[PDB]
């Protein structure tokens, strides 16, 4: 009775750490994500503006 | 949402960019016109002068 009450409070110890494990994976894959929607967001948004500045060069070249 | 975004702002730089190529190119050329034909009125203006220079440096 001892040893299995033990061992219970042991997973429950347990069931805490996995919990925990899973809400520092769930925010630190949040994270990730929103860092690579900014850069992408970025790299769009500099590469259309890009785009534009060039072909505005080209046409008033022209 | 990032691709919405994207997409939305690929679209409003390809429409802003036709608008600014067409507004440039109708600048460019209201300019060329107006100079083209600026630079003939100026040149008919200074015209028949030196025509009797040019005959006479070939008239023997």
């Amino acid at each position: 009775s001892k040893l299995e009450a033990i061992l219970s409070q042991e997973v429950e110890a347990e069931i805490q750490a996995l919990l925990q494990e899973a809400e520092a994976k769930a925010e630190a894959v949040k994270r990730e994500a929103e860092e690579k929607a900014k850069a992408l967001l970025q790299a769009r948004e500099r590469a259309l503006e890009a785009q534009y500045r060039a072909a505005l060069r080209r046409a008033e070249s022209a | 949402e990032a691709e919405a975004k994207a997409k939305a702002l690929e679209a409003q730089y390809r429409e802003r960019e036709r608008a600014e190529t067409e507004a440039l190119l109708a600048r460019y050329r209201e300019r060329a016109e107006a100079e083209a034909k600026a630079v003939r009125e100026k040149a008919m203006a200074r015209l028949d002068e030196a025509v009797a220079l040019v005959l006479k440096e070939v008239l023997p």
